[PDB]
């Protein structure tokens, strides 16, 4: 389950599951914290911008979420966690299998409710402590005491006292003592919701039966009472402004409001959030504003504000109905089709089967939009037909979309289930465009595909026919009709020359979109499903019927990888943005990237949803995957794009079960040589020979046109006087008798001892491996520090040394240099004895094997005189 | 201490200088210097060596001995003695300082003879060449090498880094070999230069 | 970092880098006081015609009331160490959450 | 074909932030603008990240692993780069500006001045996947009285020293426990502390104002407190300090005035061991190595990048760059070197490799206009405003020839004969081409017909006539050579800005201002080909425009085109942000490339943000120069009309984002465009792509290596080639015996002939088989010599490459080689004696 190439990054477009959401303030300001599924996500409530997201996923899925200041307390399963920041800070784990339902925080005391009427108490170790750590007691309330608990709620200046709320009646206990102080009257309709007041000892709750109680816990007796028939409330708010108002939102969709000063309903706000998903889950006044937030099971998280009143005196009774402010929002069911807006990962453009289109942003959540679908006015004057009562547009089965001509016109086709027409849309002005495109052969709409110029778009039918439209004017200028049952892919490549198709009879088409020809037609085994062409390398995969990934090459027109493994439908695939990787997703669960130049499978993955879609950034960073189960978006982040992936073949039985190094990572490195008789320069850059030759002239250029002005005193030895690294030739230490010129035992240099050490070994080989390693102002500096006094041993050696760097033929050019340096600095001692024969032979030497390497020259001689003559004649 | 704080070889090559005691012998020329120079010299070496320090008029030699109950670095002795014998072979004071701050300065020493057996006027030419007029020759060696040179008749004697002292050593003896003095002005602003580059 | 000079002519508050407020007496030019150690530097300094003295450092406003006389007790302190009455406390203060104060300004015959 | 990436950014090394050496002191970091390039100076190569802020960099920093890069911006954007995989990790914004940012020397924390505030973070671990919010707070420091100037890590990690506008220095400890140990803070400046640092030991404190005084604290008795010990200072008459850096190791201070010449002093003694100056211009910034042998030094003004090593006295680097300067390039024709003209009157001759400035001429008085070799190439010749037209001599570096018109015309156009011996010159105030003779320097004669200033010039190749375009809404050809003089002309739509010749010398393409790339038959003088390009061009709306950009017609044209060598496609650009590559025979758009995304360049958005936008105006219009603390920045010193021809403060106004010229690599898939922020050198050289050519079912990697196994060396071969995979084609050629090389060579199919070529010349530059690549290029120029010279428009880059390598790599190893067998010779045989 785990992938080698991709790891999950984030779900984009959920804002609120459905579970109620929890409002903290951070001094004057306000935060909402809504769940979204296995995480949660924290607004700011004057912009309604993403802050934070919890860290991790949880386990089990969010029951309940409760903020207080900087922290933030999330309960899953058994467990309740702290977080701060988004960052787990530490976990509650209680000791009964029982799953947490409700949690409250009141002082040092945090209370969690299990499902099995258990209450468990957690305290603060220190008075001081941020968060309750340690266990303090449990309380267990019986079904002679109450009913199951509804919520646990605190009203304000009590000591110790947790007012838990069953559906029969509420309760008060003592958490320090562990007692029940009292138990309210039995209520004759279930308790649903609970809330306490901003008066004392006052706690407001809802019924089953629309029925609002204001139930005094010090008197113990009702105070008033609400009736809301044929509604079930779900949520309860009192305004803090001053203003003696109340909220009831219903399951219905609908929230109201009453001025208990009054007696009277203020306004009905209805169907804010949708029945089927739940209706109002959560609708809460901001502490002192005005301002009320909402939300509900699809999706989305509203804001509305009672503006001031326009009377100048009695404002209280002309009271300005409740005014939406602000709102952000998603599918409300899972997306159908997702695509890349752009070449960067900015925007994403998804559609779900709740009939709307969504344009996402990666880069920043309050970038997301809703694509408009009001429509253009007609070109011609006559009036469209449709009915007067708006409806969404159908669901989206395909979409194409270039940006090309992004700005000029339209630049998307949609094709819409059961449709016999294909819209367009405007990603600039971010609405539905002014012209339709039809089969017109009475067939449905399974095809959409643009030219990359933007010029062209073709709709492929269930008829079997081509048609081809001009996005500008929305003209029809061609139509193909080679295949005879319906056109699942339509592509034309980058250059508008060739156009490929493909359909349910099994055969590929090969058009010449210019010249308007069959270029020539493939039949495969199989029904042909989906089409995916990469432009850049002029391939195009074909999931088919029998469970395989045909790639074919569009210039050739043949078959060239053939892809196995997957035990059920493909559902969508699509390339790697550098052609080399095929990520397919099927119906039995798994995710398989499979490598062309190999053609196997590399990578595999197993899914809890069957993933629908997927889809590579252009810029290949991230995967986006949607599931059957989800409102949101997948992201995934590409780990090749940060390290190398070995193109070993997954193991087929083992995936089966959870249900040559250098050819594994596409890489070669060159030998260090390739044969013994070959010249072979250094492995090095190739400007330390020019460095080494002109070493003096490069360093005249380098001192200043001015001398530097210094202090007169100044200490000698500042150099060497360095606190402690410098590892130059200057900064050597002895390693460990007669005086000797060139060196006296125990004081002598590293270089010199290997120098004598080679001549009595004859072999030289250690010495020239460090010649190699010198930098080019220590290399001059030894040289031209040999020793040139008779008996001239040390020049023979070095003489040697290089003779036998020469028969090796590897860093042939630096032992060229090196000698080139011993002339220049020893040249008049090797001039004035050269009559000498240690020195002569040497150098006899020396001429033997520098005489054979000519063939260097004939070889650079001959490719100048041909290279010349037949670029130029 | 700031609460920010972070939580036996002998330099002189050439000649043996060796409860632990140091001798050394002082020549009679260097006597004076000694004398008006002795107060500055004591203090470091009682200080910062934590040595027992005297001189034996009777014998002219100078005493290190190592206090057990005070000093601490056990290499003190020898790092005090070679200071010592650096301002005994001719070296002036704050020369000779830099071998008690410093740890990687080394004296060479060596004869005219050892190089090559001159006698008469060829070994005065030889002490002349390496001096040269006015002493611009052993001046040049000096600044180049980044090194301390006493010539004192025929004896020669070098302090400074190691491969400073190398450079200037091969300097000296080309000069008493006799090799052309351009050759060895033009080596001296090579070395210069090289001994100072990074690379 | 500024001066405030009041109607009568008479004294002179003024404000320093070094965290420190002086008030002056500038017919005979004597020092009276010197509150060494501010929270932070006073940017401004302003003085009434009834002769409050305000003081700004950055979002915080601060007032004095009787900080100009020649008496000891009159110096400006921040807090009374256990009610001492001879401590001159701010008359009264006001926080700019967010905002620093650029300058300040009595309205002239107002309140 | 067409995939060409963003390498590297020529013509600046420097524009403004803080310059870093790397860890190992072998690469140097240096902002560019909007990018930062990093110059390896060991292997002499560059590189400039791909990743692009939205306004000029402010803050970089590298931490000592050397895998992780931290580079912010003017606004406090910030990015998290992965140094190793050239990859963006996390993009940060810290709502403020952000002074300075340094990694903490063991790498796990790293530090912000943002403001009054001092950020500690938690370094995101680089083998970690990305996540949500890699960066974790460590915690805020609110002390400072006013913005941080600097800060400073400790050697241990454990204490952070920052500096403020406060006139105070103040210590902070990493650690809470160690809170009482470093609670301090350091007062006594007359003006901003610029820096301050710890010594080695860690038991000194020294502190740095701009006034020009430093200041030595201890930990000392008057019962132990910091007190300053000594204080020292520079007396600079009026130059304030400027940036200020410390190497505890070496005790070496290095400190930068504002008027331009920097001082290295010895501390705590306060000797002054060199004094420099590298211009009039303020030192911005200065680094230390890690080493403490290199010391980097970066003026903004002139865009100077200075790295000094202070042992030796000697410069490792010393470069200057331009911005908004840039008129021309031309390539050399084996494409090794690149060359500019700029506004400055200054020709600069880049290292591709390298990015760095091998030579500067400075004859011209005015701007250079245009620039352009010679076939041959050792020669060059630009023409400039100042009325002259100047030849080079690259061997010797000497002007040796300069034509000058009888009428003092400013020159704008320049075009060269192909056998280098006529010059041609065309100007927008005479309507009229001069010639002249390169050998005698004489005016040969004034070519007349031209209605309208001439707008370019190009010489064919091969046929050796001369095209001419300008406003005049025509273009004549002129056979100027040849005993009879004859002119065709030919009409066009619209004014003529750009003319390119085909390498083959039979077509030549004219870019007009309706927006039109249109290809004609020199020989017939008929339209052959039409490209439309209004629709392709992106425009952007300046700041300063009351009309969209949509109806804006400011630039909707090509203003410089240029061909690919191969003949098949041409490179557009214009005073716009995008650079387009259209294929000719199918007159599409292959690629467009967005030049800039620097909001600090006024041509870059197409929308600009209506909360900018007020009741006075965009509130970019309104200056506040008045608010900088420096005279130097108040002051105003533009014109009142200038447009260009002088320094940025003239203007007044913002930079455009413009190419002024566009080029093809003679000697490899790659073009140049100068445009106003450097030269961007687009390449295909990473080539990750997968673009098989003829592919089968058998044709398999493991089949290659297969291949070799039964020493099938041509069918591996060309299945490698099948494949197209560079590490396929390297294993199958370097596993090819001496012996079967002209076997192979004889046997490989013409298809794939152009293939193995481009292979050869970008493999055999940088690899050390000499020897091996000579005996390939030999064995395939023997075997296939006649079919390279059939097609040479085919063959042209790949060859130009291989000759690149014979030339300039092959030549030089065995020029060393035989200088040392003749002074072998000399010293054996001659006598040496006396």
């Amino acid at each position: 389950k785990n992938s080698k190439i991709f790891s999950p990054f984030r779900i984009i477009g959920n804002v609120s599951n459905g579970v109620p959401f929890a409002t903290g303030t951070l001094g004057s300001t306000f935060y909402i914290v809504t769940c979204v599924g296995k995480t949660f996500q924290i607004y700011d409530a004057n912009t309604l911008h993403l802050l934070f997201v919890s860290e991790k996923e949880t386990p089990s899925s969010i029951v309940a979420l409760s903020a207080h200041f900087h922290y933030v307390y999330a309960a899953y399963e058994n467990k309740v966690g702290i977080y701060k920041r988004g960052i787990e800070e530490h976990l509650l784990e209680l000791e009964t299998d029982a799953n947490v339902e409700h949690l409250c925080i009141f002082g040092d005391y945090l209370c969690a409710s299990t499902d099995d009427n258990s209450i468990f108490i957690y305290k603060k170790s220190d008075p001081q402590d941020k968060y309750p750590s340690e266990f303090y007691t449990k309380l267990t309330v019986t079904e002679i005491q109450g009913g199951e608990i509804v919520s646990l709620q605190h009203l304000a200046t009590y000591l110790n006292k947790l007012t838990v709320v069953t559906k029969s009646n509420v309760l008060l206990f003592n958490v320090r003592t562990g007692k029940l102080v009292f138990t309210s009257n039995e209520f004759p309709d279930q308790i649903t919701t609970a809330e306490p007041a901003p008066v004392l000892d006052i706690i407001a709750l809802g019924t089953v039966t629309g029925e609002v109680i204001m139930f005094n816990m010090r008197k113990g007796k009702r105070i008033r009472t609400i009736k809301i028939p044929q509604s079930r409330i779900s949520s309860l708010s009192f305004r803090t402004d001053g203003s003696s108002h109340l909220s009831v939102g219903t399951s219905s969709g609908d929230l109201i409001f009453y001025d208990l000063d009054r007696r009277s309903r203020i306004h009905v706000l209805k169907n804010i959030h949708r029945e089927s998903y739940g209706g109002v889950t959560q609708a809460t006044f901001l502490n002192g504003q005005p301002i009320i937030v909402t939300s509900g099971g699809d999706n989305s998280l509203k804001e509305y504000v009672f503006d001031p009143s326009l009377s100048q005196g009695s404002g209280d009774v002309v009271v300005q109905p409740p005014r939406y402010l602000r709102s952000r929002g998603g599918h409300s069911q899972p997306p159908s089709y997702i695509a890349f807006a752009d070449s960067q990962s900015h925007f994403m453009l998804s559609a779900s089967k709740d009939r709307s289109l969504w344009s996402f942003s990666l880069r920043k959540d309050a970038q997301s939009q809703e694509m408009s679908q009001r429509l253009h006015k007609k070109q011609d004057g006559g009036r469209v037909g449709g009915s007067t009562i708006k409806s969404k547009f159908p669901e989206i089965v395909a979409l194409a979309i270039e940006n090309a001509r992004i700005g000029e016109w339209e630049n998307i086709i949609t094709a819409h289930k059961d449709e016999k027409f294909a819209r367009t849309w405007d990603m600039r002005n971010k609405r539905v465009g002014r012209w339709t495109f039809d089969t017109t052969d009475d067939g449905f709409v399974k095809s959409v595909a643009m030219s990359q110029c933007g010029n062209f778009g073709f709709i492929g039918s269930s008829n079997g026919s081509i048609t081809i439209y001009n996005m500008q004017s929305g003209i029809l200028r061609k139509k193909y009709k080679l295949h005879k049952r319906a056109v699942t892919g339509i592509s034309l490549d980058g250059m508008n020359r060739k156009m490929v198709s493909c359909g349910l009879d099994g055969i590929v088409g090969f058009y010449d979109f210019n010249k308007s020809t069959l270029l020539g037609k493939l039949k495969l085994d199989a029904p042909i499903t989906a089409m995916v062409y990469h432009r850049s390398s002029d391939l195009f995969a074909l999931a088919l019927d029998d469970l395989s990934i045909v790639v074919i090459d569009a210039v050739t027109q043949r078959v060239v990888r053939q892809l196995w493994g997957h035990s059920n439908r493909i559902t969508a695939f699509d390339f790697s943005p550098e052609g080399r990787w095929i990520v397919s997703a099927s119906l039995d669960s798994t995710i398989r990237t499979w490598d062309l130049p190999t053609g196997g499978c590399i990578d595999g993955i197993i899914v809890d949803n069957v993933a629908t879609n997927v889809k590579f950034s252009p810029n290949g960073d991230l995967l986006a995957t949607t599931h059957v189960t989800g409102n949101g978006i997948c992201i995934w982040t590409n780990r090749a794009q940060f390290k190398t992936v070995s193109t070993r073949t997954i193991d087929e039985s083992e995936f089966a079960r959870m249900a040559l190094n250098d050819i594994d990572f596409n890489t070669y490195t060159s030998l260090e040589q390739i044969d013994k008789e070959l010249l072979t320069l250094s492995i090095g850059p190739r400007s330390k020979m020019n460095t080494l030759l002109h070493l003096d002239v490069i360093r005249k250029r380098s001192k200043p046109k001015e001398a530097p002005k210094k202090s007169e005193k100044l200490p000698f030895f500042l150099q060497l006087s360095g606190e402690k690294v410098r590892e130059g030739i200057a900064h050597e230490t002895p390693e460990e008798n007669k005086f000797k010129v060139t060196g006296r035992l125990g004081f002598e240099s590293h270089f010199t001892k290997q120098l004598r050490e080679g001549s009595q070994s004859k072999d030289y080989s250690s010495l020239l491996a460090t010649l190699i390693n010198f930098s080019p102002a220590a290399v001059d500096l030894e040289i031209r520090s040999l020793n040139s006094f008779e008996p001239f041993d040390e020049i023979v050696w070095f003489i040697d040394a290089l003779t036998q760097g020469l028969k090796s033929n590897k860093n042939f050019e630096l032992y060229e240099t090196f000698m080139s340096l011993l002339f220049k600095a020893h040249g008049d001692v090797i001039h004035a004895n050269n009559k000498n024969q240690d020195i002569a032979s040497a150098l006899q030497n020396w001429e033997d094997v520098h005489k054979k390497e000519d063939r260097l020259d004939d070889l650079v001689k001959f490719c100048m005189g041909v290279a010349a003559f037949v670029t130029t004649a | 201490v700031a609460p920010t704080a972070l939580k036996g070889s002998s330099r002189i090559i050439g000649i043996n200088n060796t409860f632990e005691s140091r001798k050394i012998m002082v020549p009679p020329h260097r006597m004076t210097p000694l004398r008006n120079s002795w107060t500055k010299i004591y203090p470091p070496l009682v200080e910062h060596l934590k040595l027992q320090v005297r001189m034996n008029l009777k014998t002219k030699s100078v005493e290190l001995r190592t206090n057990p109950k005070f000093t601490t670095d056990p290499g003190a002795l020898q790092k005090g003695a070679d200071f010592i014998k650096a301002f005994t072979l001719g070296f002036d004071l704050d020369d000779s300082i830099a071998l008690l701050r410093l740890d990687d300065l080394y004296i060479e020493t060596f004869e005219v003879k050892d190089v090559k057996t001159l006698t008469g006027d060829h070994l005065s030419r030889a002490i002349g060449r390496i001096a040269g007029k006015d002493g611009k020759t052993k001046f040049a060696i000096e600044n180049a090498t980044r090194t301390r040179i006493v010539l004192a008749d025929s004896k020669i004697h070098i302090l400074g880094g190691f491969t400073h002292i190398r450079m200037a050593r091969e300097s000296v003896v080309s000069l008493i070999l006799g090799s052309p003095p351009g050759k060895v002005y033009g080596n001296l602003r090579t070395v210069a230069s090289r001994l100072k580059e990074r690379y | 970092n500024s001066i405030a000079i009041d109607r009568s002519g008479y004294y002179m508050a003024t404000t320093g880098a070094d965290r420190s407020m002086k008030i002056w007496d500038i017919r005979n030019f004597k020092q009276l006081h010197s509150v060494e150690s501010l929270p932070t530097p006073g940017t401004n300094v302003s003085i009434s015609d009834t002769g409050l003295l305000a003081l700004s450092r950055g979002p915080h406003v601060t007032l004095w009331k009787d900080a100009l006389k020649l008496s000891g007790d009159s110096k400006p302190c921040f807090g009374s160490m256990g009610g001492n009455p001879h401590r001159n406390t701010p008359y009264m203060s006001h926080l700019f959450a967010g905002n620093k104060v650029e300058n300040l300004g009595f309205v002239p015959f107002e309140d | 074909k067409s995939d060409f990436k963003f390498s590297n950014l020529l013509g600046t090394v420097y524009r403004q932030g803080n310059i870093t050496f790397s860890d190992d002191g072998k690469q140097l970091l240096s902002p560019v603008g909007n990018r930062v390039s990093v110059f390896d100076l060991i292997n002499n190569k560059s590189f400039t990240f791909e990743y692009e802020h939205r306004k000029n960099i402010a803050a970089i920093d590298l931490n000592k692993q050397g895998t992780l890069l931290i580079s912010i911006d003017e606004d406090g954007r910030a990015i998290l780069v992965n140094f190793k995989a050239r990859n963006v990790l996390h993009h940060f914004n810290f709502k403020e500006k952000c002074s300075a940012v340094k990694f903490s020397p063991d790498g796990r924390l790293f530090a912000l001045a943002s403001g009054r505030f001092l950020q500690i973070w938690k370094t995101p671990d680089v083998n970690k996947d990305r996540q949500f919010a890699p960066f974790v707070r460590h915690r805020v420091h609110a002390g400072h009285f006013q913005d941080i100037t600097s800060l400073t890590w400790s050697q241990d990690s454990r204490f952070i020293l920052t500096t403020s506008k406060d006139l105070s220095a103040k210590i902070w400890s990493v650690d809470s426990e160690e809170k009482n140990l470093a609670a301090t803070t350091f007062n006594g400046h007359r003006d901003y502390v610029m820096g301050a640092f710890f010594s080695h030991d860690q038991e000194k404190i020294y502190t740095v104002s701009k006034d020009g005084a430093v200041f030595v604290w201890e930990f000392t008795k008057r019962k132990y407190s910091w007190r300053i010990t000594k204080k020292h200072f520079f007396y600079a008459n009026q130059a304030k300090v400027k940036c200020v850096t410390f190497h505890p190791a070496t005790r070496l201070l290095a400190v930068g005035f504002t008027s331009g010449e920097f001082r290295l002093y010895d501390l705590p003694d306060f000797t002054l061991i060199q004094q420099l100056s590298m211009g009039q211009n303020p030192v911005n910034t200065v680094s230390v190595n890690q080493t403490g042998e290199w010391l980097a030094f970066g003026s903004s003004k002139l865009g100077q990048l200075l790295v000094y090593e202070w042992q030796s006295e000697s410069y490792i680097l010393k470069q200057q760059g331009h911005f908004d300067s840039t008129n021309s390039l031309a390539y050399s024709p084996d494409g090794s070197r690149v060359v500019t003209a700029s506004e400055d009157g200054k020709i600069k001759v880049w290292d591709i490799t390298s990015g760095f400035c091998l030579a500067t001429f400075e004859e011209h008085t005015s701007s250079v206009t245009a620039v352009q070799f010679a076939k041959r190439g050792q020669v060059m010749f630009s023409s400039s405003l100042d009325g002259t037209v100047r030849a080079w001599d690259l061997i010797r570096y000497r002007n040796f020839r300069t034509f000058t018109g009888t009428e003092r015309i400013q020159f704008n156009c320049l075009a060269v004969d192909p056998s280098g011996e006529v010059v041609c010159a065309g100007s927008l105030d005479n309507f009229d081409i001069h010639v002249w003779s390169v050998q005698t320097g004489q005016l040969l004669d004034a070519l007349s017909g031209h209605e309208g200033p001439v707008s370019c010039l190009s010489f064919s190749q091969e046929n050796s006539v001369l095209a001419s375009a300008s406003w005049d809404k025509t273009i004549r050809i002129w056979s100027i050579f040849g005993r009879s003089q004859q002119v065709e002309p030919i009409e066009v739509y619209s004014d003529v800005l750009a003319l390119s010749m085909r390498p083959d010398g039979k077509e030549v393409a004219v870019s007009t201002l309706k927006g039109q790339i249109s290809i004609f038959n020199i020989e017939d003088a008929k339209q052959v080909g039409n490209i439309d390009c209004r629709k392709d061009i992106i425009s952007g709306r300046f700041n300063q425009d009351r009309f969209t950009a949509k109806n804006s017609e400011r630039s909707k044209f090509f203003t410089t085109i240029h061909y690919s060598f191969d003949g098949m496609a041409i490179v557009a650009g214009g005073n716009n942000n995008s650079i387009c590559l259209y294929d000719v025979p199918n007159e599409v758009l292959l690629k467009r490339f967005i030049v800039s995304r620097n909001m600090a360049l006024n041509g870059t958005l197409e929308f600009l943000n209506s909360k900018k936008m007020t009741e006075a105006g965009s509130l970019d219009l309104i200056d506040d120069a008045g608010e900088n603390s420096d005279l130097e920045d108040r002051i105003d010193n533009s014109l009142p009309g200038s447009q260009r021809g002088g320094d940025l403060s003239t203007r007044k106004m913002r930079p455009e984002v413009r190419v002024t010229s566009v080029q093809f690599s003679p000697t490899a898939n790659a073009f140049a465009a100068a445009s106003t922020e450097g030269l961007l050198i687009y390449s295909t050289n990473d080539t990750i792509l997968f673009d098989p050519f003829d592919l089968d079912v058998d044709v398999t990697p493991h089949s290659t290596v297969e291949a070799l196994r039964e020493k099938q060396f041509l069918n591996a071969l060309v299945m490698a080639f099948r494949l197209n995979e560079e590490y396929l084609i390297n294993k199958v050629y370097e596993a090819i015996p001496i012996k079967e090389i002209p076997l192979v060579a004889s046997n490989i199919p013409a298809i794939y002939l152009p293939r193995i070529l481009k292979f050869i010349g970008d493999f055999a530059i940088e690899s050390q088989h000499i020897e091996f690549n000579l005996i390939w290029i030999k064995a395939l120029l023997s075997a296939s010599g006649g079919y390279i010279n059939e097609h040479k428009y085919l063959f042209s880059t790949a060859m130009r490459s291989i000759q690149r390598f014979i030339v300039r790599v092959a030549k030089e190893v065995v020029n060393t080689t035989t200088d040392n067998k003749y002074t072998y010779r000399f010293l054996v045989s001659t006598d040496g004696s006396m």
